[PDB]
This record gives structure tokens, C-alpha cells and sequence, in this order.
RNA sequence: GCUCAGGGAGGACAGAAACCUCCCGUGGAGCAGAAGGGCAAAAGCUCGCUUGAUCUUGAUUUUCAGUACGAAUACAGACCGU
RNA sequence: GUCUACGGCCAUACCACCCUGAACGCGCCCGAUCUCGUCUGAUCUCGGAAGCUAAGCAGGGUCGGGCCUGGUUAGUACUUGGAUGGGAGACCGCCUGGGAAUACCGGGUGCUGUAGGCU
């Protein structure tokens, strides 16, 4: 018998498409997240100039969108239907989180507007518990305590139980 | 020709000959450098002392 | 392997912040400005009104700062309003208004300025603030201690400010952060404030659920139906409570009960007990070792 | 070549070390400080000799290398390859300056660094040789020879400490047998009654 | 010649102590400075507005003027020959109440209570301070024991 | 309104290095410049609104002859900003 | 015995992990119609009261780390004053007063102001 205030919810599903280029090329990159989620994404400026790849300072190279609540599990479901409910064990982070990156964007159930082309994206799942929110208040904040934190072998045995997912090594 | 740059050799001896006299301290120091809002009000209080002379 | 950032040297060099700031309560950057006094005032107490909205309560105090610790003259809690009429909805804008009103009425009764400085009796939400009269004692001037709460338009602390303002407290303010202020239009609608003060934004949501889904209404307004406090009871329940607060704000205290003096905590362990524990631990280790091999 | 030590013998100046203020310093003649069979246990070399200073003087980096090689190759000739361990216990951290002529005069004569010199105090140990109790009349000769490559007065003292440790020779093996001391390569780790108790149970495993 | 300038040789003087950095305690601002009370000056680095010159750091003067944020001190500064009592405007973070006057005013009040009480009776209370007088005669009891003999230790070459 | 330098770990192409996410992080960053001091719900970073970098008497500090300049600190009378 | 709001001194209060928390509180918690703000009601603002001490918080624990505070180190290092003292010097010894700092060994682990509850 477990405490119902020790449940494990998805806090957010963080999607990002880093195209590494700027302009109208990136303007079309926003539409595939906006169609997939149903909410507008937000751009990210390149941090500093490195020329080897072909970026420069404060030029927009990436688009990202974070989904909370009911729709976070809906977008994650079609991410693991692509992956056939198999993640490598090294996908599971030490701080409780996990993530993956699917190859081709249409596989999620978006039709191919001609020339909107081929984008790949990064799924990242931030796992939570009731009372993980007290680390980001303006009132008396605090560390969430050691018993309450999510480990890696907690995060994978959640994945093993929820989606009936097969956690292959490597 | 070069010369000695600076010293303070005979100066301690020189100061003490006529003695080190402290500032001439008194009762009733001047009101120069006091807050001039406070000072103008203090001057009105002095001006209006004879109005309450009969009770005194 | 990687370098340990919480070194024994880290702990040596480490300086803790002020306790209130560690716990996460007081902004000392704010307090320095709110609290201290112009040095050509000398022991003129600088009064501030403290409004803190918890999960189930609204705490309104008046304080003046000392070297020992700021001395609270008057306090008005949100769970005192059940005496005056308001049973449910104690962390909303009408609750905040009655609390801020009650704190003004309680103070003015204690200092004998209850009959002089009646205040705004008919509640409207307009730009009111109190004028001092010739011959009578001057009006009580105090400054709002907002705290850490992000002070955006229609924050509950401003409801408490408005109640005290109409109560007779001479708080300095503007009507940019009262509800009914249109951000784009940049003018002030006193009627939308009055709807909020009399708590009809509550009553309109109650109607919205009662005509959309009466089971969603059962979940949301669960304790309103325990008392049967209804959308047309709503305005009468607050405009009655304003008159009841103004008629009698004097606080009768909760009287002290005899103590059993029973302890609930574990007391601090002694040196003798701590040393005997280690003696027993080291003894039982070598007890287990000789029986094992 | 270079000047005599007579010029740079006495501790005249404030310690002017190799810093970001003094750069352009040549490398010291003493680089290897401790040699012999350095990878030796505490137990196998119980005896410890010291050569102790007597003057408040500056000792050359070059004199420390000369004294090290002299003591080394006497102790190599005496007890052999793996029967001692020398430490030179003064690191030359004092830059000495030289106002170089070659036609100037004395218009701003602040020197360029000549080299490094090891500044000493009275009773401060210069060198130390730890070996067996067998090689008691070899250590004294080795350090007695080493004296000659130094200026001033140098005394010798066969110490009460068990080799290069901080504990007396007649407490050491009793303190090891009651597990207050831990053999730690060339030194010993003193572990008191202060940590967690898993420390204590893992010690008495 | 030295470089002139206001903060030249104030490196450790106007520094904050070890683990005493950051936020300034508020009692500092809440202490009440009257016109006359004797006040010792100590510059602070944390607050850069309204410092005393390094000439005054550690000197004690008296208050002749109190404005909103600062007080006027009259400090005796020495030049070559003569001493100048001179009038500085220093912020109240760089200022403390001297406890030199809190030992005198306790004396006066106790000294006067000892003349309120014992003026009518004829019992005469000595008020003035004596320096520690030469010690009184007494009997150093050897309670059974004969004193232990101390003889100097022979020399042993330590390190 | 946030929190920095650096680090650990994860995530399509993506690597030592583009971008996202969590954890540790007393200042190991930044504050135009030399160096010292100082600073973490800030003095740093990002936003919003602006012109107190405006008009006007005296006092005072620093160099000091206890003079000027330079620079500064506390006030007072206005008009303003937030 | 103990919390809440506002605090004073600002580690005897901080950090690591474990255990226990009666009653009111404080909370997590539940939602997004009005207020208000975001890529996203996560934060912020708002309207709630079905659940829960799991976390925050409180009390306690640890031959804990740190911090505080004694002892030791040691009348040691240094130092005011003195000598037609020693010494080729480098530096020493004495007389006359003052006197530290590590390693190392113990002991302690928040005090309290105003105002208002719970027992």
C-alpha cells in the first residue's frame, strides 16, 4: 500500500528542432511543432559565434516548445508508437528524467505539405511527483528532500509498467 | 648637484617647543553648518518667546 | 572522477545568509526602505501595514520597527469574519476588503479616532483617501508592506489597502493596481472594482457553473452549499458584514485553558547517553564478529 | 660561472620569490629533492638522521645539489642501492638579483635575477637520511661530508622520530599494534576517535 | 613620492571582515543619534556613499547636526604643529555610539544615589576612584602540605 | 523578473565544441578601462518608463599654507522622473 | 510543550543522510469563469477545500563535516626599555615589563521581541 502523494506524473514534454540555420528555412521549422502540439513554439538565439558549423552570435538557429498536462501524454504516445515502446537504458537520466529523438516527423501523424520537408525533433520527458513545484516559488522555497526524488531505476521501472515498454541495453 | 629629498627629523622637537595647543573649546558653539530648515525653525521659536511671557 | 564542490574548505569559507532570507520570507532590500526613519525624526514610529495571503487565510497587521523587533500594535485575521457574517470564501477580494476595513476600525477605536474619521461609508471603489480635520487629531498615515507577492493589477493585498483607506487609514497609493484599470485604455472603471469589492465575480462564476454543469459546481463551490450562501445572498452577505464591522470592531480575546503540560516532541539527548550508545555499538560489533568467525 | 656565496650569504632582503612581479628567473640547480629507495615502507627504515642549521643565512641552490650528490654517493658506497632515503628539506624560493655592468654608473641599479637561494633559520633541518639502525655510523659520516659544501655552522642529530614520521621511536610499533597509526607508503596516517563509526568497524575488520 | 588620493592605503581598513560580507544589519540604521552624544567613526566598504576620510577611521568626535541619512561629527585631527577640531558629514553606517560615556553616566547616577542615601546618617561614603593599592598582610596556610621544590630541567636538543 | 563562472548527466543528424532538459554550484562570473575594495529576490543579466548628466544659494571633505583648481560628501529652495 | 504573521542578533542557526510529527495552523493539493501573465495556468495572478503528511516546515538522531568555545602548543615565537654584555661576524644570552598562532584533546549545536492560536 503506497501513499497517493508519491504518484509519478509527467511535468513537461520538451520538444526542440535545432536546424542550425536562420531565416525562412527556420520559419517553416515552427509549423511542424505548432501542427504537432497545437500551441505556438518559441525561437532560441545561437549563444556565441562558432564558424566550423556555420552559426554566429544572437542569430536564431533553433525552435522549441514545452507541453504540460493532458496533451503531454498524447504527443509522447505517438513518440513511443514510432519507437515501438523500446528505449535504450542509457536514455534514462540520473535525475529521474528521460528522452529520445525520432528521425522523420511525418511518422507522428502530420501530412507532408510539399517543401515543408523533413524535420527531426528531440523528445525530453521531465518526470515529477506531487510537491516537486516548491523549488520554484517566491514564498519559502526548499530542496524537495531525498526520499521524494526520482532515481534512474525508478524512471525505467515506471516506463516498464506504464507503456509495457521493453528496456533493451545499448 | 643632488640634495636630500625630504625628512621630518627636527619637527617633533619644533612642534612641542611652544607646545601643542588644543582648539579653544567654549560653552555656546556657533550654529554654522547646522541644517537650515531646523535652524530657521529654531529662529522662529526664539522670535516667538515673548508671546507666552505672561504664563512663564 | 570529478572534483567535489562542497569541499571541507567550501564549508570553512562558506557564509550563511540572514535567517528570514534563508527560510524565504523577508526581502531585506525592501525592508531597509520600508522600515528605517529619517534621522531628524528621532523615535517617531514609522507605521507599515502587513498584508499576507496564505492558502486559507489573510493576515493584516500594523507594525513600527524597533532594535529588539518591530512591535505589532493591531492585527485582523480572516477567520474573525465568521463573527460578522462571512462564513465561506475567506481568501478572495471581498474577504481582503473586510479584513483591511476591520483592521482600520479596530485601530481607530483603540486610539479613540473611531467617531472622527468615519471614512467612505457607501462603498464605490473610487479614488478615495482621507483628509485630516482642523483641531481634531491628524489621520493615521501608514505604508503598505506588500511582501514578496508580485503586485500586479487586482492583487488581494490592494483589496485590503482599499478597505483600510475607506476605514480611515491615510495610506498613500494610486488606482493603477485596483481591478477595473484597463491596461491598454489606461483609465479606471470604478464599477468593475465595486463588483470585485462586493464579490459578484464570485457570483457570476457560481451562475456560469450552475447553468453549464451542476456537478462541476458541486466540486468547485462545495462548502457554499454546506451553508447555502447563494449568488443573490452574495452582496447582502458583505454589505451587512461592513456595517457589523463598523458597529463593533473591538476584539474579545480567546481565554486561556489550564495545561496538562504533556510533551509531544523527543527531548535533546544527553552526553552520557551519546557515549554509552557508542560503547554499546562497538561492544555489539565484536560480539557479532567472534560468533561469526 | 658566477659570483662567490660571500656576496649573497646573509638574509639581508625581504623574501623576493619567483612571481608575476619577478619573471625572468633561471631554473634551480637542485631539482630532485628526495632520492635513494624513496618507495620504502615506514617499518623497514626505523632510524632517522638530520643535519640541522646553526646560522640565520642563505644556502645556495647549487650548494644543495652539491651536498645532495656528496651524501648520495657516500651512502651508495656505504650501504648500497636500496638501504637509505635522503630528503633535501630546503626548496630555494629566494631570487637573488645582480646589477650587471656590461658603461652606466649607478643611475637606477635594480638587478636582474642571477639565481635561486634557500633561506634558512636557526634549528631548521637542511637534509635528512632515514635507514636501518645498522647504518648509524654511515648516516653521520654522509651528513658530516655534506657539511663541507655549505657555509657557516651545521650540527647533526639522530632523531627520536621513527624515520620520516611525527611520532617517537618507542611509541610507534605499540601504536601500530593498537591501530592508532596506519602505514601510508613513506609516512603514517594517524586516525583518531572522531569520524563516523563505519570508519572504526572497517578498521577492525 | 606617494600617489595622493582619497582611498590610498585603505585596502584592509575599509574591507568587510571574514564571513561578515553582504547585507548590512538594520539595527545600524535604527540607532538614534542626538545632538551631543559622543560617537566613534569606522568607515565601511559595503556602503560607498558618505564615507569618512582614512584620517578619521578610529577617531571619536561628538554630533553637532543630524540630517535625514547622516550626522555631523566634530573630530580633533592633528596636522604638523597644531590640533584642529573640524566638522565632517559622515553617513550613519560609518558611525557607532561610544561606550566611553556609558561608564561615566553610570558612575554619576550611582555616585548621586550614594549621596541621596547616606547624607543624613553621618556615615561618609568614599566616592572617588583609588588606583589598586599595595596588597594587605595575610596568612598563606600550608594546609598540611610542604611546598613542592622546582629545580631547572637539564638541556635536551629537540628538533 | 530572474541568477552567474564551471561541472555531472541525458537527448535526431550533433562530434571537444550549434540547440533543449534536470541536478550541484558563496561568487570560483559580471560590473567599459589599471589595480584594490565592494556586491546574489544585487551594484550582475533581461525587460518597461524616462532625462536628478536640469535651474539656485550657502556649509563641509580631500591636497593643504589649512590657499586656489580638480574631484567629492551631507543639507536647503525649485521644477521633474520612476 | 508548540505553531503562525512581522522581526532583532545573523552557521551553538549551515550541509549530508535517517527517524517521528497529537490539535489548530503552515503547506502540498484542486481547478482557469472574472483579475493578471506566459511558447506552455509549471512560475506569477485569481476562484477553491476532495485528498495527503510523501515533500517543505518542526523536534530528534550521527565515536558525522563545519561553526562556536575551552585546554594544549608555551611563558614557546615575537616585543617595550637597559648595559664599556658574548661573538671576527651571522646572530645570541641576561636584566626590566608585555605576550601570541596551527597540528593535537575536550565540551556545546540557536537565543529572543511584539501580536495572535493549539494543547
Amino acid at each position: 500500500k503506497e501513499n497517493p502523494m508519491r504518484e509519478l506524473r509527467i511535468r513537461k514534454l520538451c520538444l526542440n528542432i535545432c536546424v542550425g540555420e536562420s531565416g525562412d528555412r527556420l520559419t517553416r521549422a515552427a509549423k511542424v511543432l505548432e501542427q504537432l502540439t497545437g500551441q505556438t513554439p518559441v525561437f532560441s538565439k545561437a549563444r556565441y559565434t562558432v564558424r566550423s558549423f556555420g552559426i554566429r552570435r544572437n542569430e536564431k538557429i533553433a525552435v522549441h516548445c514545452t507541453v504540460r498536462g493532458a496533451k503531454a501524454e498524447e504527443i509522447l504516445e505517438k513518440g513511443l508508437k514510432v519507437r515501438e515502446y523500446e528505449l535504450r537504458k542509457n536514455n534514462f537520466s540520473d535525475t529521474g528524467n528521460f528522452g529520445f529523438g525520432i528521425q522523420e516527423h511525418i511518422d507522428l501523424g502530420i501530412k507532408y505539405d510539399p517543401s515543408i520537408g523533413i524535420y527531426g525533433l528531440d523528445f525530453y520527458v521531465v518526470l515529477g511527483r506531487p510537491g516537486f513545484s516548491i523549488a520554484d516559488k517566491k514564498r519559502r522555497t526548499g530542496c524537495i528532500g531525498a526520499k521524494h526524488r526520482i532515481s534512474k531505476e525508478e524512471a525505467m521501472r515506471w516506463f516498464q509498467q506504464k507503456y509495457d515498454g521493453i528496456i533493451l541495453p545499448g | 648637484a643632488k640634495s636630500k629629498n625630504h625628512t621630518t627629523h627636527n619637527q617633533s622637537r619644533k612642534w612641542h617647543r611652544n607646545g601643542i595647543k588644543k582648539p579653544r573649546s567654549q560653552r555656546y558653539e556657533s550654529l554654522k553648518g547646522v541644517d537650515p530648515k531646523f535652524l530657521r525653525n529654531m529662529r522662529f521659536a526664539k522670535k516667538h518667546n515673548k508671546k507666552g511671557l505672561k504664563k512663564m | 572522477f570529478v572534483k567535489v564542490v562542497k569541499n571541507k574548505a567550501y564549508f570553512k569559507r562558506y557564509q550563511v545568509k540572514f535567517r528570514r532570507r534563508r527560510e524565504g520570507k523577508t526581502d531585506y532590500y525592501a525592508r531597509k526602505r520600508l522600515v528605517i526613519q529619517d534621522k531628524n525624526k528621532y523615535n517617531t514610529p514609522k507605521y507599515r501595514m502587513i498584508v499576507r495571503v496564505t492558502n486559507r487565510d489573510i493576515i493584516c497587521q500594523i507594525a513600527y520597527a524597533r532594535i529588539e523587533g518591530d512591535m505589532i500594535v493591531c492585527a485582523a485575521y480572516a477567520h474573525e469574519l465568521p463573527k460578522y457574517g462571512v462564513k465561506v470564501g475567506l481568501t478572495n477580494y471581498a474577504a481582503a476588503y473586510c479584513t483591511g476595513l476591520l483592521l482600520a476600525r479596530r485601530l481607530l477605536n483603540r486610539f479613540g479616532m473611531d467617531k472622527i474619521y468615519e471614512g467612505q461609508v457607501e462603498v464605490t471603489g473610487d479614488e478615495y483617501n482621507v483628509e485630516s480635520i482642523d483641531g481634531q487629531p491628524g489621520a493615521f498615515t501608514c505604508y503598505l508592506d506588500a511582501g514578496l507577492a508580485r503586485t500586479t493589477t487586482g492583487n488581494k493585498v490592494f483589496g485590503a489597502l482599499k478597505g483600510a483607506v475607506d476605514g480611515g487609514l491615510s495610506i498613500p497609493h494610486s488606482t493603477k493596481r485596483f481591478p477595473g484599470y484597463d491596461s491598454e485604455s489606461k483609465e479606471f472603471n470604478a464599477e468593475v472594482h465595486r463588483k470585485h469589492i462586493m464579490g459578484q465575480n464570485v457570483a457570476d462564476y457560481m451562475r456560469y457553473l450552475m447553468e453549464e454543469d451542476e456537478d462541476a459546481y458541486k466540486k468547485q463551490f462545495s462548502q457554499y452549499i454546506k451553508n447555502n450562501v447563494t449568488p443573490d445572498m452574495m452582496e447582502e452577505m458583505y454589505k451587512k458584514a461592513h456595517a457589523a464591522i463598523r458597529e463593533n470592531p473591538v476584539y474579545e480575546k480567546k481565554p486561556k485553558r489550564e495545561v496538562k503540560k504533556k510533551r509531544w516532541n523527543r527531548p535533546k539527548m544527553s552526553l552520557a547517553q551519546k557515549k554509552d550508545r557508542v560503547a554499546q555499538k562497538k561492544a555489539s560489533f565484536l560480539r557479532a564478529q567472534e560468533r561469526a568467525a | 660561472g658566477r659570483r662567490p656565496a660571500r656576496c649573497y650569504r646573509y638574509c639581508k632582503n625581504k623574501p623576493y620569490p619567483k612571481s608575476r612581479f619577478c619573471r625572468g628567473v633561471p631554473d634551480a640547480k637542485i631539482r630532485i629533492f628526495d632520492l635513494g629507495r624513496k618507495k620504502a615502507k615506514v617499518d623497514e627504515f626505523p632510524l632517522c638522521g638530520h643535519m640541522v642549521s646553526d646560522e640565520y643565512e642563505q644556502l645556495s641552490s647549487e650548494a644543495l645539489e652539491a651536498a645532495r650528490i656528496c651524501a648520495n654517493k657516500y651512502m651508495v658506497k656505504s650501504c648500497g642501492k636500496d638501504g637509505f632515503h635522503i630528503r633535501v628539506r630546503l626548496h630555494p624560493f629566494h631570487v637573488i638579483r645582480i646589477n650587471k655592468m656590461l658603461q652606466t654608473g649607478m643611475r637606477g641599479a635594480f638587478g636582474k635575477p642571477q639565481g635561486t637561494v634557500a633561506r634558512v633559520h636557526i634549528g631548521q633541518v637542511i637534509m635528512s637520511i632515514r635507514t636501518k639502525l645498522q647504518n648509524k655510523e654511515h648516516v653521520v659520516e654522509a651528513l658530516r661530508r655534506a657539511k663541507f659544501k655549505f657555509p657557516g655552522r651545521q650540527k647533526i642529530h639522530i632523531s627520536k622520530k621513527w624515520g620520516f614520521t611525527k611520532f617517537n621511536a618507542d611509541e610507534f610499533e605499540d601504536m601500530v599494534a593498537e591501530k592508532r597509526l596506519i602505514p601510508d607508503g613513506c609516512g603514517v596516517k594517524y586516525i583518531p576517535n572522531r569520524g563516523p563509526l563505519d570508519k572504526w568497524r572497517a578498521l577492525h575488520s | 613620492t606617494n600617489t595622493k588620493g582619497k582611498r590610498r592605503g585603505t585596502r584592509y581598513m575599509f574591507s568587510r571582515p571574514f564571513r561578515k560580507h553582504g547585507v548590512v544589519p538594520l539595527a545600524t540604521y535604527m540607532r538614534i543619534y542626538k545632538k551631543g552624544d559622543i560617537v566613534d567613526i569606522k568607515g565601511m566598504g559595503t556602503v560607498q556613499k558618505g564615507m569618512p576620510h582614512k584620517c578619521y577611521h578610529g577617531k571619536t568626535g561628538r554630533v553637532y547636526n543630524v540630517t535625514q541619512h547622516a550626522v555631523g561629527i566634530v573630530v580633533n585631527k592633528q596636522v604638523k604643529g597644531k590640533i584642529l577640531a573640524k566638522r565632517i558629514n559622515v553617513r550613519i553606517e560609518h558611525i557607532k555610539h561610544s561606550k566611553s560615556r556609558d561608564s561615566f553616566l553610570k558612575r554619576v547616577k550611582e555616585n548621586d544615589q550614594k549621596k541621596k542615601e547616606a547624607k543624613e546618617k553621618g556615615t561618609w561614603v568614599q566616592l572617588k576612584r583609588q588606583p589598586a593599592p599595595p596588597r594587605e598582610a595575610h596568612f598563606v596556610r600550608t594546609n598540611g602540605k610542604e611546598p613542592e621544590l622546582l629545580e631547572p630541567i637539564p638541556y635536551e636538543f629537540m628538533a
